[PDB]
RNA sequence: GGAAGUCGGAAUCCGCUAAGGACUGUGUAACAACUCACCUGCCGAAUGUACUAGCCCUGAAAAUGGAUGGCGCUCAAGCGU
RNA sequence: UAGAACAAUGUAGAUAAGGGAAGUCGGCUCCGUAACUUGGUACGGACAGGGGAAUCUGCGAGAUUCCCACUGUCCCUAUCUACUAUCUAGCGAAACCACAGCCAAGGGAACGGGCUUGGCAAAAUCAGCGGGGAAAGAA
RNA sequence: GUCCCUACUGAUGAACUCGUCGCAAUGGUAAUUCAGCUUAGUACGAGAGGAACCGCUGAUUCAGAUAAUUGGUUUUUG
């Protein structure tokens, strides 16, 4: 679902203040030298132990709240590795774990010391020693706490990407028209600014087509470089392109308005195709308003056609400024994703043994329609006022009066009193509001 | 939302219509609020606040002096790291299974002796409360000292030894107790008190002698009170 | 015309409402949102009555009837009968019946032509239903569920039955009823079709948790929202159903 | 309330073969009557446990027998018992005693001993909970020869009569592993203290927990612990594969096994089946969750967990053995309890802590020369336990596809799974979890159980952990499983290069650096940047080797020795006399007074007079006459 | 979300904690055993109890062995202890009976044996659908 | 990728000068823009940094309702001579 | 020793008389006949039942529904035993008693009851009584 | 191996001629928590999801009464 529920991580000083205040205010703090040595020992060992389990509980919460990189989906694992340096993540988490262990050991040793103490002064010193040594440990674990706070905040703000669902990976060279399509297709607020790397992360929007929900993932932008000398945000994009079963929509820019060349765009798409090994590749000539495809150099036309003549990589056309064909490309790609997934689902349901699966037969039962053999229909008593009726619209000025409006005008929800005799159709209209005799 | 949506909302709609004025008024009121806090709030919270403001003013004065100087103008970690990496690599590689089991402790030995002897003389036991160092895991003590009990929770085996000239503190094993200048009996039993001469292993430091030789043990004066501070701190006598 | 509504915050519409070709019964409670939705979809074309049955809001599961008549259980009191009679025109016969199975809306499903009843009703009740409704009454269980009133919604244009009805049961039921039947779900996987929906020849009111694919199925089966909605839509655009309810 | 009210019912099954530190029938030479009885029973040839044990018991040696349930341990210790007793004794005092965990096991022992001693005059008594303490009094008055009892009831009657057990010479502990798991240790020790030293001790079990080993060392005189040989060498006809699986993909991986790696037919099947899949899990909550998930997926699955009802377990096991269910999911303890027939398919869902437990769960199959398959799902956290399993089996580890044709039967081969379908299965699991709320609640329960079980599970070894880290670093962890196919190896590799070289990226700067926190992160990076045969084989001494407390029936805490006196009040009730002291002849009048019923034992025993007849009541005279009959019967 | 019904009026509670109950649905259990009551208020030594239409947590004591010894939420539909309805009618049922229900309010079974309390039918719409007799 | 004084590392100069830092903060994706440092005009006379010495506040408090002896006392009925 | 008021109590201990509750491992083969080596083998029959409460159809093969376990466990109900008692007429002790008897702070000697300074403070009784007027001595 | 004094608190009470109607120094002090409807599937949100103020109706505990009704107790020995 997300990682917004990870508790805030305090700094070193805030952590020490929290733990040493809880032990100050949640336990009694008055013992006297004229009391028994056993009770003095009990008081101080109670203080030390309480501080220990407080620190242990906070560290355990830190260790168990943060998601484990191992058990995540590969997309999320690589995304967090790029965004957070999983190496440093694991290092900081290990420091927290080791500090927890050492605090536990310090508490045990000083509990033994307090058992074998014989003076109130000595017990006080040993208690102050224990609490002081632990505080040194937290002060040392200053910086990992800051790193964990920052990673927690970014993780809580990170978008929810569903790894295995109908998804459209919107990708291409920078300033091609990626955000401009994503905003036109979904309700995602993805800045459409005319500068270069405007988008510095992955944006996600949601769509409805033929009563099905679709995901659209806008990627930042990829340059023409080998995948080894490659910048962090645009490796976030390549990870999105590499670990998502999806339809990749690669935007092509016929004009040189993007800031790059056609040949460079072709080279980049050829370089990224190995990751688009089997994902459904649709290249759409964005910005077909300025320079249409017909007004283009014949050898470049033939290169685009050669690019068509490979697998099931196909090219469409749309202008994300003249609201011209973004609708059409949307329906085309969504329908083909639908047909591919239904084909895969029916193949999966039909096993080699030939036995139809339970889910497949349930779908067949839900999709079959039953009709009477006689082929005779039944009469419908629909009144003519239905066909001569007018749709109610809440924005209309001269609507019907309506019960919500009358109750809001004549009171509220527990204030309006409804007259149940207003709809009483009688012989004489004045006979309503008449009290019925019941017993004689 | 999915990204830096607070800055997004700030860039699209801005701040509250009096955020800047509110902040300026709060900043201006900070001085009066600080004096009010320093003169009114009371009980461990004053103590904390005072100790803080002391640190802050010392920091501010140091920063001002450093800035004035620079505007007018126009190792122990290394040695400790070497020692710790040497130990770490030795432990990581050169570790092979070998028998090592500790003998049962003096407390249950005493309990067994009590099971063997019905009549308990009053105060026949006296546990040694000061921290001790023993060495061998199991040893049968002579009849003379067979009645001092040294608890495991009080037994120590390592000490933080400070070398002054090669200014560095290293955790080193304790070899033997040479003299405790408070009680000969404490010296014999291994009682570890303040100002106490102990023999400490100085293998990891790498001290070169007049004959060019490498030191493996030296005298160290324990200079703290291990009975109050749950640790042993000594200074090498070199 | 398919719409979504809740009584107070509950998705079960058929429990609190009963819709037919000539009248609408609405449970009386707190606000007027439910009544307002029903009237905005039926702008005085047929009478709509704020009624309580046996002092309850489950009038939908306690009342059974069609365009030609209405039946109430013996527990319903004379003032409630007077309210119903005064709100409903004379072209609708109202009668109170002494059935052992008081949940008439749970034991009887009736369109203007046929009725399917719980197999344990009495003989007197069977032909009194045949008299008041003027329909053919058959005893049958759907999906081995004996509460046809809660497990099936029926109209003169179609019928929605339990999602786990067999093909043999479904085509047998289609043969007897005379209208097409499709096994579908209402309110995101709920099996109580009758308890989660009221539907007539030109209106359906389901809960707010009813998903878009099953709402489209409902419209197609009951031939609603003009368009086409024969059920041939369900057969043709099967991709949505196989993807959503796989 | 009662979710984890006490503890996970299947706790653990600890085994200690270091307890090895203890040290035809006519050809065996039994009596003619016993021979005819065995021939009637149909035991034509003794089972291996019988062949190894009964001669020793006849040689009068205390023995501990490691044998599976259904191996015939019951007859194994009953036949020597009957051979030793061979007659009813006129002297008062029994000499045969067996302690069994549950009433069902006790009744099974009763049936066995009756069928094996048809004709011989031995008197055998059952002493289990739920029966009348007065009836047990009467049976002890009948003076049996063989006692078959549950220990708690045994102590109850022991305290109540202050019985003399000095005549007992033959003592048997049946399923002492279950006895100690259910918690009978202290009262068993008190029984042992009561028993005379001059006795022959038999102890039959499937496992040897350390507590049981200590108990045997305390109470047995030179135990010749026994065992078989299928309890050591994993049948070479067992072929094993190990699958690196993720926590969120665990259930999806289990179904890919069932679907694409096993070809498991769906629906009710048309003596086990050809497929015969058992699934070994960690706790009963995983048992229920996996059972319901499989059933929704369409799989003919029977579930057996620890604290399941007797009738339910019987029905499920009977279905599995008759082949009506083809999948059977058990934890460890339910598996040990149930007699499992020959299996072809074993799936280890949660990895076992002990390699010996793994050996048992995989010796569950591949028997009598018939080939067996063992698929085990392993996670990164269980990888150290996998390496401990490697050390125990002495086999070589093949990670991914380091070898072109690894022999899965003799090599421990670990690999991943078809990413394509693995994902189409994990999506299905996510969908069903989002749809069915009961499955979601079960999944949350098993998540909590996973946390608790990980917390309470025994630790691994340091070298195993270190080399587990090394394997995780190594490439062999992440590629497909050799099974799939070399062509797959081709296509996976077609892109695996770029995919792996993306996964292995070291960021230059974090997004936070892309303030004081930024300076702290930069300092953190600056601080934690990366750090810059010859021996004689003949004689080389190597390193590796070559008021006491007891719980009562009510459950309320009760003192060990609490003579309520109700036995003396029983005596007063039925005006009896002094009991026959040990040695004195059985007293036939008392035997006739309290001997036994006429066979079948009903439970429904209330004779209550009907209420007084009322004149206004319809059946006035009839009620009057039945009331009169009732007062006549009195 | 805690299964405490809203809008429930005062009525006499006659089924305390640890109470044996008949089972009214076709789920495979014959009796239930109330151990806890949702929405109860812990007083000094006061035993919680529930009336018709109140959710409790029950453990099955007899029935289908597969479901035996399992714990489920339940809502009670019939109460032998007399109580008064706001029309001034004091009434009681022949036994104590409830139905197994998930925390949202959906029944595991498909039918209810015998009548159903009016309060339960009003509070839980699913029971009104699965009910044949309402009194 | 972009980094123009202000995400970072190191140096940190000259001219015009009245004076202006290869910049003290705000701000942009980068600019831009504002602001500080410093300087000028108006105003007009004493300021302002660090210490010291008195009195006062804080510098820690539990658990029946109470104590400069009490009432009460403020250019005292408190403090110093 | 006798009258008035209401008079059937409570506690404790024993007692198999019953109930509520807690725990569970609780609910759900034999006789006769036929061949074979004295014992088994096949065939035929019976078993793996009652008591109580009820419902529905016309006493009815009448049909249908519900309850029967133990525990060295607790509590409750039942029986027995003992002590249990306001006023009035008459008769009628004893223990104990320096004098007293309201509180809070202070009264260096873990000391207050009489002293300081403060709260206060109004006859004579009856009933209930749960606080005080009793305690150490120290290695 | 050591039935009295006073406190609490009702209930009485002589002196002011009895009685009726009142004032109020002083003392004590009381209410608590949760839920449901509307707001509203609204604000907010890519999605998943998801409030609050006004208004209205209940329930827990505590406290003070009460016996129409509905259960229970019988020396009413009816
Ligand atoms: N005329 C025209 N302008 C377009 C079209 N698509 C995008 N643009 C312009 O492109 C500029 C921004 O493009 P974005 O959509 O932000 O580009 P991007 O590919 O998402 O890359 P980023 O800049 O990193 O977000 C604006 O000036 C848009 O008007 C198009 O089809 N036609």
């Amino acid at each position: 679902t997300g990682w917004k529920d990870i508790p805030p991580v305090p700094t070193a000083q805030e952590f020490i203040d929290i733990v040493l205040s809880r032990t100050q205010r949640r336990l009694p703090t008055q013992i006297r030298p004229g009391f028994k040595i056993s009770r003095i020992r009990a008081f101080y060992t109670r203080k030390v132990k309480f501080t220990q389990e407080t620190c242990s509980e906070k560290f355990g919460a830190i260790i168990s709240s943060f998601p484990v990189l191992s058990d995540q989906h590969p997309f999320h694992r690589d995304l967090m590795n790029i965004l957070y340096d999983a190496d440093h993540f694991k290092v900081a988490l290990g420091q927290i774990s080791t500090a927890k262990n050492l605090i536990e050991t310090i508490s045990r040793d000083y509990v033994r010391l307090l058992k074998y103490a014989q003076s109130l002064y000595q017990c006080k010193q040993l208690k102050r020693a224990a609490l002081g040594r632990m505080a040194t440990l937290i002060k040392r674990l200053k910086d990992p706490l800051i790193y964990l706070d920052q990673v927690r905040q970014h993780l809580a703000r990170l978008p929810d990407i569903n790894p295995t669902t109908r998804t459209l990976l919107v990708a291409g060279f920078p300033n091609v028209g990626k955000s401009s399509f994503v905003r036109s297709v979904t309700r995602a607020d993805t800045p459409v600014e005319p500068y270069a790397f405007t988008t510095k992360s992955l944006f996600v929007g949601h769509l409805d087509y033929k009563y099905l929900r679709y995901q659209v993932i806008d990627t930042p932008g990829i340059l023409d470089h080998p995948l080894e000398e490659m910048n962090t945000i645009e490796m976030q994009s390549v990870t999105a392109l590499a670990h998502l079963r999806a339809a990749v929509l690669y935007f092509m820019d016929i004009s040189e308005q993007c800031g790059f060349s056609l040949k460079a765009q072709i080279n980049l798409f050829k370089s990224i195709k190995p990751l688009f090994a089997n994902k459904m590749v649709f290249i759409v000539l964005n910005k077909m308003d300025i320079k249409k495809f017909e007004e283009l150099d014949p050898e470049m036309q033939q290169e685009i056609n050669d690019l068509t003549k490979s697998g099931e990589v196909e090219i469409l056309r749309a202008s994300c400024a003249t609201q011209e064909g973004v609708q059409e490309v949307k329906n085309h790609v969504c329908e083909r994703l639908l047909v591919e997934r239904v084909s895969q689902k029916l193949k999966a349901g039909t096993h080699s043994n030939g036995n139809i699966g339970t889910r497949l037969q349930e779908v067949m039962a839900r999709i079959h329609v039953a009709t009477p053999m006689d082929g005779t229909t039944r009469e419908t008593f629909i009144p003519e006022a239905v066909k001569n009726l007018k749709k109610y619209d809440k924005n209309d000025p001269n609507r019907r009066v309506l019960a919500r409006d009358i109750e809001e005008a004549n009171g509220g929800a527990g204030v309006f009193n409804v007259d149940l005799r207003k709809d009483w159709i009688l012989e004489n209209p004045e006979w309503k509001y008449d009290k019925i005799p019941e017993i004689f | 939302p999915q990204n830096e949506y607070i800055e997004r909302h700030r860039k699209l709609h801005g701040r509250r219509l009096d955020a800047e004025e509110r902040a300026r008024k709060k900043a201006a009121r900070e001085g009066h609020k600080n004096s009010e806090n320093a003169q009114n709030l009371r009980g461990l919270r004053a103590k904390l606040y005072a100790k803080q403001r002391h640190a802050q003013k010392i920091q501010m004065r140091k920063a001002i002096k450093q800035h004035e100087e620079r505007n007018v103008k126009g190792t122990a970690k290394a040695l400790s790291s070497q020692i710790k990496n040497k130990r770490a690599e030795k432990a990581a590689r050169f570790s092979v299974p070998i028998p090592k089991v500790r003998g049962i402790s003096e407390e249950e030995m005493f309990k067994v002796v009590k099971t063997g002897k019905k009549t308990h003389k009053k105060g026949w036991k006296r546990i040694v409360t000061k921290p001790t160092f023993v060495g061998p895991d199991f040893t049968r003590r002579p009849v003379k000292y067979e009645r001092f009990i040294r608890p495991m929770g009080l037994r120590y085996k390592k000490a933080n030894v400070t070398h002054p000239t090669l200014n560095v503190t290293v955790q080193l094993p304790i070899l033997s107790v040479k003299k405790n200048p408070s009680n000969p009996l404490y010296t014999q039993l291994g009682v570890l008190t303040k100002g106490t001469i102990i023999e400490v292993n100085v293998s990891d430091l790498g001290i070169v002698t007049a004959s060019g030789k490498i030191a493996w043990g030296r005298y160290a004066q324990i200079t703290n009170n291990p009975e109050n501070d749950g640790c042993v701190n000594a200074v090498l006598l070199v | 015309m398919a719409v979504r509504a809740q009584f107070e915050n509950s998705n079960e519409v058929g429990v609190f409402a009963t819709l037919t070709n000539s009248y609408c019964l609405v449970a009386l409670g707190a606000s007027e949102n439910f009544y307002s939705v029903f009237e905005a979809e039926l702008q005085d074309v047929i009478p709509i009555c704020r009624t309580t049955i046996a002092g309850t809001r489950i009038i939908g599961r306690l009342t059974a009837g069609n365009r030609k008549g209405l039946l109430v259980p013996t527990t319903t009191t004379d003032q409630e009968l007077q309210h119903l009679r005064n709100s409903l025109p004379d072209d609708i016969r109202i009668q109170r019946i002494e059935e052992r199975l008081s949940a008439l809306g749970n034991v009887i499903v009736c369109n203007d032509h046929t009725a399917l009843i719980h197999p344990d009703l009495e003989r007197e009740t069977e032909e009194i239903i045949a008299d008041v409704l003027g329909v053919e009454v058959f005893r049958q269980t759907i999906a081995d569920h004996v509460l046809v009133g809660s497990y099936m919604a029926l109209s003169n244009q179609g019928g929605l039955v339990h999602p786990k009805t067999s093909i043999q049961d479904q085509d047998e039921l289609s043969s007897l009823l005379g209208v097409p039947l499709v096994a579908g779900s209402v309110n995101r996987g709920s099996n109580v079709i009758g308890g989660g929906m009221v539907v007539n020849d030109w209106l359906a009111v389901t809960g707010l948790d009813t998903t878009a694919p099953e709402l489209s199925v409902i419209e197609s089966v009951f031939r609603l929202g003009e368009g086409a909605g024969p059920g041939a839509i369900n057969t043709s655009m099967k991709n949505t159903i196989v993807e959503s309810f796989y | 309330m009662p979710k984890r009210a006490v503890s996970p019912a299947p706790s653990e099954n600890e085994v200690d073969i270091a307890g090895s530190l203890f040290a035809g029938f006519q050809a065996m030479g039994l009596d003619a009557n016993l021979l005819r009885a065995i021939a009637r029973k149909g035991f034509s040839v003794p089972t291996p446990i019988q062949r190894k044990t009964i001669p020793l018991i006849l040689e009068r040696r205390d023995v501990v027998g490691m044998a599976r349930t259904g191996s015939g341990k019951t007859a194994a210790f009953v036949i020597p018992m009957i051979e030793r007793l061979k007659a009813h004794s006129a002297r008062f005092g029994a000499r045969a005693l067996v302690l069994s965990p549950s009433r069902e096991l006790a009744l099974q022992t009763l049936k066995v001993v009756k069928e094996l001693g048809k004709g011989t005059d031995l008197k055998t008594v059952l002493l289990v909970g739920g029966d009348s303490l007065e009836e047990q009094f009467g049976l002890m008055a009948t003076n049996p020869d063989i006692i078959i009892a549950t220990p708690g009831r045994f102590l109850h009657l022991k305290v109540e009569m202050s019985l003399d057990l000095s005549s007992i010479k033959y003592v048997v502990f049946d399923e002492a592993d279950r006895l100690f798991e259910m918690g009978f240790a202290a009262q068993l020790t008190e029984i042992l203290h009561a028993l005379p030293p001059s006795r022959q001790t038999l102890l039959f079990s499937a496992t040897l927990p350390s507590s049981l080993v200590e108990f045997t060392r305390a109470g047995l005189q030179d135990p010749v612990l026994v065992r078989l040989d299928a309890e050591t060498k994993v049948s070479p006809d067992l072929e094993s594969a190990f699958f690196s699986v993720k926590s969120g993909e665990k259930e999806g991986a289990l179904l890919h096994i069932l679907y694409d790696i096993i070809k498991m037919p769906l629906g009710d099947p048309p003596k086990p089946t050809e497929h015969s899949t058992i699934i070994f899990t960690a706790t009963k909550h995983h048992v229920e969750y996996i059972s319901n998930l499989l059933r929704l997926a369409g799989f003919s699955v029977s579930y057996v967990y620890g604290s399941l009802d007797q009738t339910a377990r019987k029905i499920q096991v009977d279905n599995f053995r008759r082949g009506r269910t083809n999948i059977l999911v058990v934890t460890d303890v339910a598996a040990r309890g149930i007699d499992i027939p020959v299996l072809a398919n074993v799936i280890n869902y949660d990895f076992p802590p002990q390699p010996k437990i793994f050996v048992h769960r995989v010796g569950r199959t591949a028997r009598a020369g018939q080939r067996g398959w063992a698929y085990a799902l392993v996670r990164e956290s269980d990888l150290p336990y996998l390496l401990d399993l490697q050390l125990f089996l002495g086999r070589r580890l093949v990670l991914g596809r380091e070898e072109k044709d690894p022999s899965f039967a003799r090599d421990i081969v670990v690999g991943s799974l078809k990413r394509v379908e693995l994902e189409n299965n994990v999506e299905w699991v996510n969908k069903v979890l989002h749809e069915n709320e009961d499955i979601g609640a079960l999944k949350r329960v098993t998540a909590k159980a996973e946390k608790l079980y990980m917390k309470t599970r025994n630790p691994a070894s340091s070298q195993s952990a270190k080399r587990a880290r090394e394997v995780i670093v190594s490439k062999g962890w992440g590629q497909l499983h050799a099974i799939f196919g070399e062509e797959a190896a081709n296509e996976e590799q077609v892109r695996d290069n770029l995919l792996s070289k993306i996964t292995g990226y070291k960021p230059q700067e974090t997004i936070f650096e892309i303030n004081k926190a930024a300076e702290a992160v930069r300092s953190f990076r600056q601080r934690i940047g990366p750090r810059k045969s010859f021996a004689d084989p003949e004689v080389y001494m190597s390193y590796t080797p070559r008021v006491k407390m007891i719980r009562g029936e009510s459950g309320v805490k009760i003192a060990a020795s609490f003579k309520s006196g109700r036995f003396e009040k029983w005596r007063q009730q039925h005006r009896l006399g002094r009991l026959p002291q040990v040695g004195e002849m059985e007293k036939a009048n008392l035997v006739r007074n309290f001997s036994l019923p006429s066979g079948p034992r009903f439970k429904h025993k209330q004779m209550k007079a009907p209420k007084e007849a009322d004149k206004w009541r319809d059946d006035y005279e009839v009620r009057k006459k039945r009331v009169a009959e009732a007062k006549e019967k009195r | 979300k805690r299964g405490a019904p809203g809008g429930k009026l005062k009525m006499t509670l006659g089924l305390p904690v640890g109470a044996i109950m008949n089972c009214a649905d076709n789920s495979g259990a014959r009796n239930l055993y109330i151990i806890a009551v949702k929405g109860a208020g812990a007083r000094l030594n006061r035993l919680p109890a529930g009336g018709v239409g109140d959710m409790v947590m029950a453990t099955v004591k007899k029935g289908k062995p597969e479901l035996r010894k399992k714990v489920h939420p339940a809502v009670i539909v019939r109460q032998a202890k007399p109580w008064k309805r706001f029309d001034g009618v004091f009434l009681y049922f022949e036994d104590n009976a409830g139905v197994i229900v998930n925390p949202k309010g959906e029944m595991k079974g498909s039918a209810i044996t015998g009548p159903v309390g009016k309060e339960a039918a009003e509070l839980w719409p699913r029971i009104a659908s699965n009910a044949g007799v309402v009194m």
